[PDB]
């Protein structure tokens, strides 16, 4: 820090109102690393919240932001790993005025609904295509037992 | 705990680690884990050389932390 | 006045420039790396341009047999190593070493570079090729030509990315908070780099944005690494003169220090993708007519110009790797046709636009080819 942008970035954030995503605190001598909570609207994740990092490489605004899942979840597009394919942050549609808040939303729309047609869970991934009501069940056990409060 | 030891061939060797370890130990996991002999093992974190002899704490590596394993020059 | 003629020239250049005598080698298998940087570091240039007799002791006199293009091949496999932390590898799945800022945790980087300097030109000098070679803007750096904006999408595609869209795009109401500094990190540690003076309390703006592409541009493929290079590069010219290269471009460097690589036309029709063209579109039957009709030497300079290198994965086009994971070579229709064919190496794509006889296909992406300056 240096991290100009990163300030700007997280304040905001933080008065921006982010009903989805809270508790955001922060490694404060270079801001390149942001951890928040996600906090679902619809089901089958409306149950649950989920702990997040978020790491901004060095030359940020250049390179994009990599977002992992601390907490368990069972969506067809987060691996097990807790990598999250999602497309605002991919290596070919990343654009230097992208900003974090617009990213968080991007991620919320891919929680509230799942796109299958590309996934990183196979598995689940028709889950979700064939069989909607048996993907939540399952989802919600996930999200019941591995999952965080408030939400 | 739980860390990361990244390669610059890019692989990423997860190891099963407590705060108590010491710099020896780690190396002794690798030696195992990737056949790598500790004499010419060369650990560093966040810039930092980690010396033989002092442990995982001393060095504040948390979890989750990524260490880098650089191999020394056969040479010297 | 093309490939073939460079090479006799060069190859006449060394012919014509061996000292007599030769020069001794000596290392093993298992000591190959100490051995080797202890005996040619050893010797003058002038020596590294005598005859070359290697040993591999305890396979001493029977073989060879032999023998020791062998060294070549095994000590490029250990000197460019990423492990050791002299050179790196370009991006996470494209594999041609450039130059790690990291080498200086070894304790006398600058003498390492200048041995690989030294070593590489041996394998030119010699007509002996080597595992595997160094990145394109690399071997720009070389021959002494321009790196350019252009130069950065095969070394780092979201760098590139982001640069262009700041020059292509107005930024005036954009809140970018981008000031004339850069941060990177080594090691875990994340330092800072002013562009010009003072350059972090300078805020890019739509006046300073060019000169900004600029000094970013640079600095991207600079950074950290002035030092090396220039030990390596003295290294080299102290044993092949870098002036002898002149008639070189990048890329033929690139197939003079790997050989002429195997390519199957068969495994590379299998695995080729097409993006509005079919497996029936008669451009295709004419680009495939024109792939198995020409020289293998045009077939790696064509290969440099769709994927940007000659060489080939581990198991073939099945198995071809772009920037952002596996991608086929891909060749794709594009608009007039007054224009040349062009590329995407990030992509592997062939940017093919609809030509109107055989041969008007064969002479344009011949002169596409031929043609990177």
């Amino acid at each position: 820090a240096a991290s100009r942008r990163l300030m700007k970035e997280l304040e905001e954030i933080r008065k921006c109102g982010m009903k989805n995503f809270r508790n955001i605190q922060v490694d404060e001598a270079n801001l390149l690393t942001w951890q928040g909570l996600i906090v679902p609207d619809n089901p089958p994740y409306d149950k649950g919240a989920f702990r997040i990092e978020i790491n901004f490489p060095a030359e940020y605004p250049f390179k994009p932001p990599k977002i992992t899942f601390k907490t368990k979840i069972y969506h067809p597009n987060i691996d097990e790993k807790g990598q999250v394919c999602l497309p605002v942050i991919s290596a070919e549609n990343w654009k230097p005025a992208t900003k974090t808040d617009q990213v968080i939303q991007s991620l919320i729309a891919l929680v509230n609904d799942p796109q299958p047609e590309h996934p990183l869970r196979a598995d689940l991934a028709e889950e979700y295509s064939k069989d909607r009501k048996k993907f939540c069940k399952n989802a919600e056990e996930f999200t019941k037992k591995y999952g965080e409060k408030r939400p | 705990m739980q860390i990361l030891v990244k390669t610059f061939t890019w692989k990423t060797i997860t190891l099963e680690v407590e705060p108590s370890d010491t710099i020896e130990n780690v190396k002794a996991k690798i030696q195992d884990k990737e056949g790598i002999p500790p004499d010419q093992q060369r650990l560093i974190f966040a810039g930092k050389q980690l010396e033989d002899g002092r442990t995982l704490s001393d060095y504040n590596i948390k979890m989750g932390s990524s260490l880098y394993l650089v191999l020394r020059l056969p040479g010297q | 006045r093309g490939f073939r003629w460079k090479l006799a020239h060069f190859r006449y250049l060394c012919q014509s420039n061996a000292l007599p005598s030769h020069v001794k080698i000596n290392v093993s298998r298992q000591t190959l790396f100490e051995d080797s940087f202890q005996q040619i570091m050893a010797l003058k240039p002038y020596d590294l341009r005598r005859r070359l007799y290697v040993i591999f002791r305890g396979e001493e006199g029977l073989d060879y047999g032999g023998l020791a293009r062998e060294w070549f091949f095994l000590l490029s496999h250990e000197v460019l190593n990423p492990m050791y932390c002299l050179f790196e590898y370009a991006g996470k799945n494209n594999y041609c070493l450039q130059i790690n800022p990291a080498s200086t945790i070894n304790p006398d980087h600058l003498s390492y570079f200048c041995f690989i300097g030294r070593f590489i030109a041996m394998a030119l000098f010699h007509g002996k090729f080597i595992d595997t070679g160094f990145s394109l803007p690399f071997y720009k750096r070389m021959l002494s030509k321009k790196l350019t904006i252009k130069d950065l999408e095969s070394i780092d595609t979201e760098f590139y990315n982001s640069l262009i869209w700041i020059r292509d795009n107005n930024i005036e109401e954009c809140g970018l908070e981008m000031y004339f500094s850069v941060d990177m990190e080594i090691l875990g540690k994340v330092t800072s780099h002013d562009l010009k003076l003072g350059g972090s309390n300078i805020l890019v703006t739509e006046e300073n944005k060019d000169e900004y592409i600029g000094l970013m541009t640079e600095w991207r493929f600079s950074r950290g690494v002035q030092e090396q290079t220039k030990a390596f590069l003295d290294g080299f010219n102290e044993v092949v003169p870098l002036q002898w290269l002149q008639y070189f471009d990048e890329k033929e460097l690139e197939v003079m220090l790997c050989g002429m690589q195997e390519v199957d036309l068969a495994d590379w029709q299998r695995n080729t993708v097409y993006r509005h063209y079919t497996r029936n579109s008669k451009q295709i039957i004419w680009f495939w007519q024109f792939v198995k009709e020409t020289d293998n030497e045009v077939r790696m300079r064509l290969l440099q110009f769709v994927t940007g290198t000659c060489r080939l994965p581990l198991g073939g086009f099945a198995e071809l790797m772009g920037s952002n994971g596996p991608q086929k070579f891909c060749i794709e229709k594009v608009g007039k046709d007054t224009w040349l064919p062009r590329s995407h190496t990030c992509f592997n794509r062939l940017d093919l636009p609809p030509y109107k006889s055989y041969e008007q296909l064969k002479e344009k992406l011949l002169f596409a080819i031929e043609e990177t300056e």
